[PDB]
């Protein structure tokens, strides 16, 4: 069982970033595009880019609503044409690089379909980066499999981590970034803040 | 405004014949970067051997500049830094590993043998290429030994350790009221631009690739600061760019300013990392459309300094400098490649020409059109 | 189908030891390193730095005692 | 062989220690399975942690055996900032200079490229390796001609410190370890700092046999580096012309097509971004405007049946009719015709549905279409162009499936005829034998039989209804597996058009 705590990032952001916090915009997840603030056109045919865009370093510390079709989780869940989910693009644990695939990060912190596990599940950290509530995954999922729902996402961004370590859990086996080898990473980092089920 | 203009072949303007001072030394060739680096001083005795090979040293007053001093460093550099730099070594780096990760040296910037004295003669190189461009003894001073723009005040990025351009433009700002600064490197001058935000005697204007690029500065909106407003001029753009669109954007801009800011003076980069088959370019030029630029500019009888950077794949590079140097003198080259000691690296084919890839050009001609508009824009305010 | 199995096991194991679906392409000519971690090699590249020449370095294979750069 | 044993008694080992026929039946099904590189090191451990886990020594065998801002770009320093002193700054420097704004930040080449920029890397080591040398040789021959003239005295007290009067102490170090071994280097260069007048000749006497050495070794190597230089700059220009091919290459997959239809449809259609319009019934828009287009793939076609290694006769005869027939009834050009309130009079718009081997056919069919229907509207500007081409490019079309004309030549042929307009016609003999090997096993299969049978049915009626088009779907699907993807195609006749949609 990995586990990595990783107290440190969150509290070297409330020290150096003192800023309010503050709302961004709705996002809306595609599957093959980069992501955009915008839904008057999403279509784009030329002849895998990460979804996120590039936040910047200024818009540090800030929560960015992000809403996720359920088709979109159905076809990454059983690996049926995801291009991202075929590829594994996820890096970091409980705290993610904006590379990394929001679906994959929202299983990496144990949101799974369907009803709740039965079984003795130790205390779930879907939502690592809000300190003030560590499971904060409000709203009540619909019993009925196959229910199309709606997920409400915030995500919080955080400064760029010096390593990104590779851990297999909930059957995901991430990739591995800032070792020696391997160089700095540039983009920032995100993780999961606040959750609200939307039918 | 921009119009799509067809590329033509270049031909010399007999109207002026100004003297060419080509500054250069025999040892900067020795100074090595690395084992696998892509930067190498090699490539100026690639050229300096190309151009005396061809039979151009007739025309041209060959010099030998000497090495700048501390205190000439001094004008821009801090006594800090420059200290540093002279004391560090490749062998007493762990003593200095203090300034070395406060100065930014080490990553992008190896410490190698006399890197002090090729900071040293880079900087003398400007200082008298810029020494004869204001005395009167001259007009163009080919300091090829230089070409380091990306060094700032206090810190050494992209290969780049001692600005020696904003030393030569001191040195012009000495006595000319006014200097400008162009750029033809596919990155940014960072330095060069930022030594000269706030007031109006030097412009800095550079045709950078942006977006992810190693810069990451000069966006269209770096209009400037206090009274330097207006006098920053940036022309951001994309891959693939080629000859035609390279002049098309290049040429209205220069003739704008000029009849704008008027300038008193005038130095040129020359960073040969824009060309088709680069290591580290993502461009499509080539050697016609690189010596476009400087001809162009040269037609308008100023005083001009050219400079020169960049350059990461020998032969590239070198062609492209032994044909700036030669258009510099109102001269066309043979495009035939003598026999020299480095002809064995001169492709499959030995010729000067260098044929352009054909990879996709990305420059929509509607995006080129609305950033001249901003350039023409806040260019007109003054 | 039990000794060769063991066989084969030995020598795919015993040939990665003292150095050497999808396979993705080789990243070079990069400067981003914000999407193109999946690329191969392409860790060694960064938006911090200049060099981009890395992940064309030559890699090496030791034949007869001695490596070569192939 | 030295170090199989050991892994064999290592392996005997473990299976006397797990003692179970099935269960060491299972562990060779599990290393079996890791031999074709399906499992992961750390999956495998994990497994093997269940069986071999109890024995801890035989576990850590395996275990060790296995592995305030102003501007966009720009913010104001501080005031405490501001001083970084300068000596050689006049009052000019200070006037003009800025010292409280500093700016803050905010394609695939070639493989042909790539091997340039490592030939190119090769041959300045080696230049730099021979220069290194030629300095150190003439520091130790001025050493030596130093030291020759000195008496003996001098010689035996004679220390070399360190930087042999060069202009960099670390010059020779490099050339030095280089030509003897890294771990007598230190000792070398101590040597000479100690006792240079027994180590500067002998050294010296190496140095100059070394050149020789390298000298010859890099005028033997300057052959390989010619000839791959010969070789390969030339490719090395068409940036489109490579990955193009390579994508071409790797994009007439089974998976890919449909692929291309599922993904369009599950991002603009099923998802419904913006989720304020019906989905579209269609997904992808296809045209046949020029009739012309048909007899010379046909002719193409009958060249490949002509020249293929491997087909009858019987079989032959058969394909230099099944191609006349396809275009005919599809696109209305020219059981005996065969062989060779929803009801709507007159009909127009057509239906097939087919699986997934009429869409590959029908996706080749397209994909070689579209690449003759660009340079439609590109023929007359070339032509005026080019003294400053349908029927050349034809001909030289023609001349390679039958094998007249080697592959090399139509890359080139076509480069000076469009720079850059075209760059879709370097790989047409890959994508006309796709799409014949294609035609043979539709017409070979006996499932496809049916389904073209029913298909054949269909058309034939010159009038629809509701209740057809659900009979013809359960028709085909009566002999279709439910797994298999559902796909439909619909011609417009009006227009010329057809269309596709993937259910
Ligand atoms: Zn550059």
């Amino acid at each position: 069982l990995p586990n990595v705590s990783s107290q440190s990032v969150l509290a070297f952001t409330e020290k150096h970033y003192p800023n309010k916090l503050k709302n961004l915009g709705t996002l809306y997840y595609n599957r093959f595009k980069e992501g955009s603030f915008d839904e008057d056109s999403t279509s784009y045919s030329d002849r895998p880019p990460p979804f996120l865009p590039a936040i910047g370093i200024q818009n540090i510390n800030n929560i960015a609503t992000l809403k996720i079709t359920y088709e979109d989780i159905q076809a990454s869940f059983n690996n049926i044409e995801s291009p991202r989910k075929r590829n594994n693009e996820i890096w970091g644990c409980d705290i993610y690089s904006d590379d990394s695939d929001p679906i994959l990060v929202l299983r990496h912190c144990g949101f799974k379909i369907g009803a709740p596990s039965g079984g003795s599940f130790h205390k779930l950290r879907r939502t690592p980066v809000n300190v003030t509530n560590q499971d904060n995954v409000t709203g009540n999922l619909p019993l009925l499999e196959g229910t199309p729902f709606d997920l409400e996402v915030e995500l919080l961004f955080l400064p760029t981590l010096q390593k990104y370590p590779s851990v297999k859990r909930f059957d995901i086996t991430s990739r591995e970034w800032g070792s020696e080898a391997t160089v700095i990473h540039d983009g920032l980092s995100y993780g999961i803040y606040s959750i609200v089920i939307k039918q | 405004v921009y119009e799509a203009t067809p590329f033509d072949p270049i031909t010399v303007k007999p109207s002026d014949k100004r003297r060419v001072a080509y500054f250069y030394d025999a040892d900067v060739g020795n100074y090595a970067y690395g084992a696998g680096h892509p930067m190498k001083p090699h490539r100026i005795r690639m050229a300096h051997s190309l151009i005396m090979n061809y039979g151009l040293y007739k025309k041209m007053e060959i010099y030998r500049a000497k090495p700048a001093t501390k205190q000439e460093m001094c004008q821009f550099h801090t006594d800090e830094y420059i200290d540093f730099l002279s004391r560090v070594t490749p062998d007493n780096l762990e003593m200095f590993k203090r300034e070395s990760v406060k100065f930014n040296v080490g990553d992008d910037c190896p410490v190698f043998d006399g890197l002090y004295e090729y900071c040293s003669i880079s900087g003398g190189g400007s200082m008298e290429g810029a020494a004869r461009l204001n005395r009167g003894k001259c007009d163009v001073a080919v300091n090829y030994a230089g070409g380091l723009h990306h060094a700032k005040k206090s810190e050494a990025s992209g290969f780049c350790y001692l600005n020696d351009i904003v030393l030569g433009i001191i040195e012009l700002l000495r006595y000319h009221p006014r200097v400008l600064y162009i750029d033809i490197d596919v990155h940014h001058g960072d330095g060069v631009e930022e030594a000269f935000y706030t007031t109006d005697r030097v412009m800095t204007c550079s045709f950078h690739k942006y977006g992810e690029f190693f810069p990451g500065t000069g966006e269209l909106r770096d209009i400037g600061v206090g009274a330097g407003k207006n006098y920053a001029v940036n022309v951001p753009l994309r891959d693939g760019i080629d000859d035609a669109t390279y002049r098309s954007v290049f040429e209205p801009v220069i003739k704008k300013i000029m009849e704008w800011y008027q300038p008193s003076a005038v130095v040129l980069q020359c960073g040969g990392d824009s060309l088709s088959g680069d290591r580290l370019g993502c461009f499509n030029l080539s050697m016609e459309g690189h010596a476009n630029c400087v001809n162009y500019v040269k037609s308008f009888g100023i005083p001009m300094m050219v400079v020169g950077g960049g350059g990461y794949t020998m032969r590239n590079v070198a062609r492209t400098w032994c044909f700036e140097t030669g258009l510099l003198n109102n001269v066309v080259l043979d495009k035939d490649l003598p026999y020299n000691e480095y002809y064995e690296y001169y492709g499959p084919d030995y010729k000067l020409s260098v044929r352009p890839s054909n990879m996709f050009n990305v420059n929509t001609p509607e995006y080129l059109d609305k950033v001249m508009t901003n350039i023409f824009a806040n260019l007109e305010n003054t | 189908n039990e000794s060769n199995i063991i066989s084969t096991f030995t020598r795919r194991i015993i040939k990665e030891k003292s150095g050497n679906k999808l396979i993705y392409p080789e990243a070079t000519g990069i400067s981003s390193n914000r999407g193109n971690k999946l690329l191969q090699r392409s860790e060694v590249v960064t938006r911090r730095d200049l060099n981009n020449s890395k992940p064309m370095i030559e890699q090496t294979v030791f034949y007869n005692g001695s490596e070569h750069r192939l | 062989n030295i170090s199989l044993n050991e892994e064999v008694t290592f392996f005997e080992k473990a299976k006397r220690y797990i003692g179970n026929k099935h269960l060491y039946t299972e562990f060779l099904k599990i290393l079996n399975l890791y031999s074709q590189d399906i499992l992961d090191l750390d999956d495998l451990v994990e497994k093997v942690d269940f069986y071999l886990g109890s024995n801890k020594e035989l576990f850590t065998w395996f275990k060790n055996f296995v592995g305030e801002a102003f501007g966009p770009s720009y913010k104001r320093l501080p005031k405490s900032d501001t001083f970084m002193p300068c000596s050689g700054r006049d009052d000019m420097c200070w006037e003009v200079l800025n010292d409280e704004w500093v700016g803050h930040p905010v394609h695939r080449k070639n493989q042909y490229e790539e091997t340039l920029f490592k030939i190119e890397e090769e041959r300045h080591e080696y230049d730099f390796y021979i220069e290194s040398n030629l300095r150190t040789i003439q520091c130790l021959e001025t050493i030596v001609n130093k030291i020759e003239n000195m008496t003996e005295n001098e010689k035996a007290n004679f220390k070399l410190p360190p930087g042999l009067g060069h202009t960099s102490m670390t010059i020779y170090k490099k050339v030095i370890r280089k030509v003897y071994d890294k771990e007598r280097g230190f000792e070398i260069i101590d040597a000479l700092h100690e006792h240079p007048a027994v180590t500067a000749p002998v050294v010296l006497k190496r140095l100059k046999q070394k050149d020789e050495e390298w000298r010859r070794a890099q005028r033997e190597w300057n052959k390989v580096w010619r000839e791959l230089e010969q070789k390969v700059f030339f490719k090395s220009l068409d940036h489109l012309g490579l990955t193009f091919k390579q994508a071409d290459k790797k994009l007439l997959t089974t998976k890919q097509l449909i692929s291309e239809i599922s993904s369009i449809k599950v991002d603009q259609t099923n998802k419904k971004i913006h989720w304020l319009t019906p989905k579209p019934k269609s997904q992808l828009d296809f045209d046949f405007p020029d009739k012309n287009i048909f007899y010379d793939i046909l002719c193409l076609a009958d060249t490949f049946i002509t020249h293929t290694t491997a087909y009858s006769n019987p079989d032959k005869e058969r394909l230099k009719d099944l191609l006349k027939y396809f275009i005919s009834l599809f696109f209305s050009i020219s059981l005996l015709d065969i062989l060779h309130q929803g009801i709507i009079q007159n009909r127009s718009i057509f239906n097939l549905f087919a699986n997934t081997n009429i869409y590959i056919f029908f996706r080749h069919w397209t994909t070689i279409y579209e690449r003759l229907l660009e340079i439609k509207q590109m023929n007359e500007r070339v032509t005026k162009e080019i003294n400053t081409a349908y029927k050349q490019v034809l001909r030289l079309s023609r001349r390679l499936i039958n094998g007249d004309l080697e592959h090399q030549w139509f890359e080139e042929s076509l480069r000076q005829a469009y720079n850059n307009k075209a760059f879709k016609l370097y790989t047409i003999d890959k994508v006309t034998q796709s799409l014949v090997k294609h035609a043979h096993t539709l017409m070979t299969d006996a499932k496809t039989a049916e389904i073209m049978a029913l298909f054949v049915k269909d058309r034939n009626a010159s009038t629809t209804s509701a209740k057809d088009q659900i009979i013809y779907r359960l028709q085909v699907r009566s002999h279709m597996s439910n797994t298999e993807n559902m796909f439909r195609i619909e011609f417009d006749k009006r227009t010329l058009h057809v269309s596709i949609q993937y259910i």
